[PDB]
RNA sequence: CAGCUUUACAGAUCAAUGGCGGAGGGAGGUCAACAUCAAGAACUGUGGGCGCCUAUAGAACUUAUAACGAACAUGGUUCUUGCCUUUUACCAGAACCAUCCGGGUGUUGUCUCCAUAGAAACAGGUAAAGCUGUAUUUUUU
């Protein structure tokens, strides 16, 4: 349609593709594109149906390249990740010393897996090649397909010379 | 704290001996009773009296001692 | 605003030398300076005109009144200036 | 535009250096913007007492050297 | 002597300021600021010191150029590997800068980066000891959590000049997308709970207190900041103060050149929202949205700041962080926002005082500097040691105490009122900070913090040093105290080494780690099973890698997570029974207000007993309490007062002490008593020194029967646990709760203008194990946890301790009133108390428990 | 509304001194050939150009980390699983080399569009562009 996707249409669908002939290419040669904002909106907006990646960096919660690499290196797993080779040679024989022993330590935590991977270095003991995994920040982020814009949607709320761009702008 | 405004004003309401010594003048004093109040230190001050300093009294009227050459009160 | 007063400020702490209009040199470390210079002073030395010195702790004195201000020769190098 | 800060020296004696080589003492009250001062009385620099409080001119003023430190 | 110097000089960043300035400056007390850039976990308080080290320098090193176009933060003081692969500031990595103010008056300001996550309070509160003013610093968003106040309030106690800073406006502009009206009203209620927080003070825009920043893009503005940056142009000085207090609060501008009266007509939108937040927002919008062109314009119009050829072709987030640094300058507002709030030295003496008892400093016959924390900044070890009073010079023939020995200092010192120095230290090399380097210089002085590299051979942890050159001066001196690390420990991780020909190594390691990481309690218990309370999980780790890496090196085991376990009663006491080889004693458990004050002069202890539990006057005046544990001695029979023996308590305590550091059931330190003296029979033939020796086995015993009497139990501890989950995710936080033993919600607050529910919580620290990773899995990258324990709160583990019936399965957990038991007995076989695969606990004496107290 | 520089200029004398260089292009192309490749470049060396830039080459230390390439396939030796036994051919994991498929960077050429002086300024005048600007106690009534 005209009205959503205008920026675009003329050119989107072509062989090299498009955008070839301009400022928006370095040339016809084709290495180096270049874009203003509102065609590039509208190219998002298009991929969304495909490209639908949770960016929230918390969601991939052990499920980044680091952690699936030392997931690798303990012999561990998660329910939805991956499982390999032990990658070191699976040899215990314990032998329930004084230390670790039955009657010593209080089994009240399962220690599941997912947890070995989250704290390489404390819940597995020799994390041989365990590279160190992130523990970052929470997200408060609304992403809508809306008319209005700009406003709490779904927040809790609070309890209670012109300045310098002055209709210059509405904001 | 206890401005030099609100001091004026409370010598004003008084009617006190005051005693104002001139700026860039040693040998010359006033004493008078404060009358006036002004946005700088000029007042006006009727009943003054003119006096030589102590290294007697002269006679002097009704006064403003303009602000700009004031140096003391006390009231 | 003015570029000595802030000189002036930034020698704060510093031992500032610092005569007047009778002619009176002090020196002593600067406690506070303001837009008009009105200068405090610590542990400061008094100079009279004729030449006899005296001794004394906190002097204030009014930037009316005062002449010139020598500063430490350090604060040439840095920040004010640019 | 700024107050001097003079909140140290408030109730204590200050040496008053004034106007054509005199001088004047006593305990600090009041002040403002203009470096008026407001002061309990005492003597001009043997020595004699006028007033029982006193107030000195922004202009008029050398000098307040602390007398108590 | 001279090459060597300059050498060290040449490896390293040339400061955009003269770093010779900065040096006289520091010759200078009160032109030095120490400031402690402090808040909650990812506030970017790192961010922000990167910013101004970035303002500081022409070019650094390691900025690559991705960092310089501003996609990631180029984190300047994360500093060591752990850090960086990590994502979190884990210790405290400081730097020293001079800055300018708003009317340029240089100041060189002795900034340390906290960490924010919450276990390592540890060095937050290394921070808090050394710096004198304390920027706060708060994600918009997240809001004033509760961790943020426990830190507000343990910066009063401290005690420290108080900036805010509400970091991470961009998030309310792009990601809440607030309006603007709605970011202010947010702004302004995260303004009211700091101050409700805050106790004294009133923080507000005006009074140069709060500095609004978002160090992503990378801008902090006050508002007299932006007032002097752009609006000096439309407005006459002289109402330029009167203009700035306008701006905050309920205000109103309506077109009059120039008034601006308080309220009101038709179109709302009030001077803050009009003259700032609208004007960042316009900002954003056009950074992103507008045609370029336009905004360049714009820029040139309204800020008079220029975009520049190359700064155009860039991409939205980067364009935008550009734009606002061209807009508000290299961060002086800060600066003078923080000048604003240091005192400054009315409360220094005070704070000084905190540190290290009330009292009168010598300036010229002695210097003294509290020995703050042992650090790892170029590999070596250095002590970050801040000099209060005198000038420390390189090369000088110095004292030293762990403050370990600083009340034993004080009460020698006491009793006085020869000269024998017990360490010594010869100061190597003398440093600043920071992050990437270590300036050397000649001269340490009052005021300023360094880092000094001949120091670590005598300390551990808190230290003072000191030169003094007389008695009077060692009479006048006085020693800090160690730090109240604001967390405490909780977490035992038991290590073996994997190959014990290596404990060697693990010791010297272990050493290093007590010193490196100061929140670390390292017992090494007899049976060979060193210990090592950590203040929680992530910090475990971190210090386990350092370990494991870099200072030991070698492969080493672990344990399943524990506790500490504390000994406490719930019913009191019933019959006193002295013990032969003669005194008695029984104990109450105390009232819980009572406790909570002590983990928070004869007549005023009295009067303050009075206050707290109602406690009579007999009780006002038998009590001694003792260890900061806390335990309650009571001197409480009746021949007592005619009695003399009873008289000369200083000796009788001594057993009490070692009875509250270790008590009967765990082995493990007694807690919430008031023990009571009952009788003290002592016979005629004194040998007064055997009398005490006596004294000292028989008052532990005494005080262990009482406990039995009293009805004991292992007191286990509960984190209190932050939960910042997202609002339609709680019912499952909820469910992960349930699903464990020892769990409670206390509230569930909502974050306004957020979709965040804070939900504080409490958890006990066996239960823990991992919980934050579970939360996080389950909740599918939302709400991010925290565990902590500056309270010190206990609890009863759910059961009755001594029942050999008990529980069911080995390998299992046990069922609550069975692990009431499980846990004492497991405490006991890891001591080495009990012996076998099997046993049971009973306490002696005497006369086979008095019949098993009479059948 | 004042001033200074910078272009267009008029007609200068004409130094004069500056600056402008005594003139060498700007683009691109699925055009090549050639080197040199994480960016770094600290610190040193040795150039041009002024306690300092710009080029070079030399290690240091960086982190690499996620992305010379938001890409990922294939070989070989060795070690270990496992097919098993045997050949390929493989299962599934390590270590160290190699292989393609792509990539930039400058060096140069070559092929199609855009250009375009051979000098200009002094003394100011005209036009525009850029920065700095009201007396009553602390500055100049
Ligand atoms: N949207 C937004 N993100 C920010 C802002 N400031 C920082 N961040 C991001 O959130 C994280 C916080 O910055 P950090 O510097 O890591 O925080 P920190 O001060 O190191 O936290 P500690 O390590 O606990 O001290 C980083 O990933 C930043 O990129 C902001 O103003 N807006």
């Amino acid at each position: 349609d005209s009205q959503d996707d205008e920026y675009v249409k003329d050119w989107l669908y072509d062989s090299r593709p498009l955008e070839e002939d301009s400022k928006k290419v370095n040339g016809t040669s084709y290495k180096k594109w270049s874009f203003d904002l509102p065609e590039m909106s509208n190219l998002y907006r298009l991929s969304t149906p495909l490209r639908d990646e949770v960016t929230d960096k918390n969601y991939y919660y052990l499920f980044d390249k680091k952690s699936f690499f030392n997931g690798k290196a303990l012999n561990n797993a998660i329910p939805g990740g991956p499982k390999f080779e032990p990658l070191y040679p699976r040899e215990e024989e314990e032998d329930y010393n004084e230390f670790n022993s039955i009657d010593r330590v209080i089994f009240r935590v399962p220690i599941r897996s997912e947890y070995k991977v989250a704290f390489p270095h404390l819940y597995n003991s020799r994390p041989r090649s365990v590279r160190i995994p992130w523990y970052n920040n929470p997200v408060s982020c609304i992403i809508q397909n809306d008319e209005e814009y700009d406003t709490p949607a779904l927040f809790f709320d609070p309890s209670l010379f012109a300045p310098l761009l002055a209709e210059e702008e509405e904001l | 704290m206890v401005p030099p405004i609100n001091c004026i004003f409370n010598f004003l309401q008084q009617q006190t001996p005051v005693t104002i010594w001139l700026f860039e003048q040693i040998g010359i004093r006033i004493k008078g009773k404060i009358v006036g109040f002004d946005e700088f230190m000029n007042v006006v001050i009727d009943e003054a009296v003119e006096i030589p300093v102590n290294s007697k009294g002269t006679p002097l009227g009704k006064i403003l001692l303009k602000g700009d050459n004031i140096t003391l009160i006390t009231s | 605003n003015g570029i000595p007063v802030k000189l002036l400020n930034e020698a704060q702490g510093h031992i500032v030398s610092l005569e007047l209009t009778t002619g009176a040199t002090y020196r002593g470390k600067l406690v506070e300076s303001e837009d008009s210079m009105n200068v405090q002073l610590r542990d400061v030395i008094a100079t009279e005109p004729q030449g006899a010195v005296t001794h004394m702790d906190q002097i204030f004195v009014r930037g009316s009144q005062i002449k010139f201000i020598v500063v430490p020769d350090l604060l040439k190098n840095a920040p004010l200036f640019k | 535009v700024s107050t001097p800060e003079l909140k140290k020296y408030m109730d204590k004696k200050i040496l008053l250096n004034i106007n054509g080589s005199r001088k004047v003492a006593g305990i600090l009250r009041g002040y403002d913007i203009f470096l008026n001062v407001v002061l309990d009385d005492a003597m001009e620099i043997n020595n004699h007492q006028l007033g029982l409080q006193t107030v000195i001119r922004g202009n008029s003023i050398i000098s307040l050297e602390a007398l108590d430190a | 002597e001279h090459t060597i110097f300059t050498q060290l000089k040449k490896n390293i960043p040339k400061t955009r300021y003269n770093r010779d300035y900065m040096l006289s400056m520091a010759n200078i007390p009160e032109r030095i600021i120490n400031v402690g850039v402090i808040g909650p976990l990812h506030s970017g308080k790192t961010s922000l010191m990167d910013l101004l080290v970035i303002d500081s320098h022409k070019r650094i090193p390691d900025m690559s150029k991705n960092v310089e176009l501003g996609w990631k933060p180029l984190r300047y003081l994360d500093n060591l590997k752990q850090e960086i692969d990590r994502g979190l500031s884990i210790k405290l990595n400081g730097s020293t800068l001079l800055c300018t103010d708003l009317e340029s008056k240089s100041r060189m300001i002795n900034f340390l980066d906290a960490p924010g996550h919450v276990n390592f309070m540890d060095e937050t509160a290394v921070a808090l000891a050394a710096s004198d003013l304390v920027l706060i610093v708060i994600d918009v968003v997240e809001g004033v959590t509760f961790v943020v106040e426990q830190l507000i309030k343990q910066s009063i106690k401290n005690n420290v000049a108080m900036c805010f800073v509400i970091n991470k406006l961009d998030r309310l502009i792009l990601d809440l997308k607030l309006p603007p009206m709605d970011a202010y009203l947010k702004l302004n209620h995260i303004i009211a709970n700091i101050n409700s927080f805050t106790k004294g003070n009133v923080f507000s825009p005006i009074d140069n207190n709060i500095i609004f920043a978002s160090t992503k893009l990378g801008f902090t503005f006050t508002i007299k900041e932006f007032v002097s940056y752009y609006y000096a142009h439309s407005i006459p000085s002289s109402k330029i103060d009167d203009f700035t207090t306008r701006l905050w609060g309920s205000v109103y501008y309506h077109k009059g050149n120039f008034r601006t009266k308080p309220f009101e007509n038709v179109e709302k939108y009030p001077t803050f929202v009009e003259f700032i937040l609208i004007p960042l927002y316009k900002i954003f919008s056009y950074a992103l949205s507008m045609e370029k062109d336009k905004l360049k314009n714009l820029l040139r119009s309204n800020f008079r700041v220029n975009l520049s050829q190359e700064a155009l072709q860039y991409d939205p987030q980067p364009f935008l962080k550009h734009v606002l640094q061209l807009i508000f300058r290299q961060q002086t507002g800060l600066v003078d926002a923080i000048t604003r709030c240091y005192q400054p030295f009315e409360l220094f003496d005070n704070k000084t005082a905190h540190l290290s008892i009330p009292g009168k400093s010598t300036p010229e016959g002695t210097l003294w500097a509290h020995v703050l924390k042992t650090v790892d900044y170029g590999g070596a070890e250095w002590s970050l040691v801040r000099i209060y009073s005198g000038l420390l010079k390189r090369g000088d023939t110095v004292r030293i105490l762990d403050t370990s020995q600083s009340e034993s200092r004080q009460k020698r010192q006491l009793h006085d009122i020869s000269k024998t120095e017990t360490p010594s230290c010869e100061v190597e090399e003398i440093g600043l900070l920071g992050g990437r380097y270590v300036y050397p210089v000649h001269e340490a002085h009052k005021g300023q913090i360094v880092l000094i590299k001949g120091i670590s051979s005598a300390y551990i942890k808190s230290a003072t040093l000191y030169s003094v050159k007389s008695k009077e001066d060692m009479k006048q001196l006085k020693f800090f105290k160690p730090l109240d690390y604001i967390t405490e420990a909780v977490f035992k991780i038991v290590l073996q080494p994997l190959l014990p020909r290596e404990l060697p190594k693990l010791l010297d390691a272990l050493n290093k780690i007590s010193k490196y990481y100061p929140g670390v309690i390292i017992k090494v218990e007899e049976s060979g099973e060193h210990v090592i309370l950590g203040n929680g999980e992530l910090y475990m780790d971190c210090l386990l890698y350092d370990l494991r890496a870099s200072y030991a090196k070698i492969e080493i085991k672990i344990s399943d997570p524990l506790t500490v376990f504390s000994e406490s009663c719930s019913n009191e006491s019933f019959a006193s029974i002295p013990v032969s080889n003669s005194i008695s004693v029984a104990a109450e458990p105390m009232d819980s207000k009572m406790i909570q004050d002590l983990s928070r002069p004869r007549k005023l202890s009295k009067i303050l007993r009075t206050e707290y539990g109602w406690d009579s006057l007999a009780s006002r005046n038998v009590w001694s309490f003792y260890n900061g544990n806390v335990l309650i001695n009571d001197t409480l029979p009746d021949e007592i007062s005619p009695e003399l023996l009873s008289k000369y308590k200083e000796q009788i305590i001594q057993g009490f002490y070692w009875a509250v550091k270790e008590g009967p059931l765990a082995e493990e330190p007694i807690y919430g008593v008031q023990y009571k003296l009952l009788s003290i029979s002592v016979p005629s033939d004194v040998n007064i020194d055997v009398m005490k020796s006596q004294i000292i086995p028989l008052m532990k015993k005494a005080c262990y029967v009482g406990l039995l009497t009293a009805i004991p139990i292992l007191l286990e501890p509960i984190y209190e646990v932050d939960i910042t989950v997202h609002a339609p995710l709680l019912p499952i936080v909820e469910e992960l709760m349930k699903k464990r033993r020892g769990s409670r919600i206390y509230k569930t607050i909502k974050v306004a203008g957020t979709p965040l529910l804070e939900v504080r919580g409490q958890v006990p620290v066996i239960e823990s194990a991992g919980f934050e990773t579970d939360l996080r899995l389950s909740t599918n990258g939302l709400g991010m946890c925290q565990l902590y324990f500056w309270h010190k709160i206990w609890r009863k583990v759910p059961g009755d301790v001594l029942d050999k019936d008990a529980f069911i399965p080995k390998l299992k957990p046990a069922p609550i009133n069975s692990l009431s038991r499980d846990f004492v007995m497991k405490t006991r076989r890891r001591k080495g108390i009990s012996t076998g695969g099997f046993m049971s606990n009973d306490g002696p004496t005497l006369e086979k428990y008095i019949s098993a107290e009479l059948y």
